[PDB]
């Protein structure tokens, strides 16, 4: 019906500023250290 | 009467950090180089299986 010259345009529904736009194509119209290895009792203990 | 160092939350101890190192890193920072890290472990290999993805700052 609406198809024009081999083009299948059929599958279409047919029934501030106020600009006007064209329809169908819109455009303007833990762990804490332990004592060892912490450097005491490694220089100490006079007993 | 007792002296209790702390009460464990979720069966863990509280995390205590060094504030001087914190300020030293924070006051001399320039970039945030981020590394994508992927963890994948099967069972018919090392015994556990676990998969995860993560991002880690290398300048940390």
């Amino acid at each position: 019906x609406x198809x024009x010259x081999g083009r299948x345009x059929x599958x279409x529904p047919x029934x501030x500023x106020t600009x006007x736009v064209t329809x169908l194509x819109x455009x303007x119209x833990r762990x804490y250290l332990r004592f060892h290895x912490x450097x005491y009792x490694x220089x100490x203990x006079x007993x | 009467t007792r002296v209790i160092p702390q009460v464990e939350v979720g069966n863990r101890k509280h995390y205590l950090e060094d504030k001087l190192k914190v300020y030293k890193q924070a006051m001399n920072e320039t970039s945030e180089q981020l590394v994508p890290i992927r963890l994948e472990f099967d069972q018919d290999r090392d015994r556990f299986f676990l998969r995860d993805t993560l991002l880690w700052n290398k300048n940390d």
